[PDB]
């Protein structure tokens, strides 16, 4: 009926605790935001389910 | 400024609907800078 809902801080994977790397990220953009929506989108669905 | 000024940025919006939202993830920062290296003391040999 669900699955187990997962959140990432897609900058603490990527870069965690790098201010270096967490300024060349924002180079990409929206990226780590719609992969954050994503999530949160089949998180929601779990409950609605 | 506020949680609320912070929904408004990650929205991109000035007006909020009802709901709840992921805003920033938190973290306690250092309080200091902590060093360990060995209590070596003699200066290398380079000039040899
Ligand atoms: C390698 O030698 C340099 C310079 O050549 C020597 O200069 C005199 C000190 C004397 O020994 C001559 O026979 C050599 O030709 C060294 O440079 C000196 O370093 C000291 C600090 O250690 C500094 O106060 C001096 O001003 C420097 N003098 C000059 C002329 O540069 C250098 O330290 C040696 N390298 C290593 C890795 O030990």
């Amino acid at each position: 009926v669900s699955m187990t809902k997962t959140s990432v801080d897609c900058t603490m994977y990527i870069c965690g605790d790098s201010t270096e790397c967490s300024n060349l990220l924002l180079q990409y953009g929206s990226f780590c935001t719609q992969l954050n929506r994503a999530l949160t989108g089949i998180a929601v669905e779990q409950d609605k389910n | 400024l506020d949680p609320l000024s912070e929904t408004k940025c990650t929205l991109k919006s000035f007006t909020v609907e009802k709901g709840i939202y992921q805003t920033s993830n938190f973290r306690v920062q250092p309080t200091e800078s902590i060093v360990r290296f060995p209590n070596i003391t003699n200066l290398c040999p380079f000039g040899e």
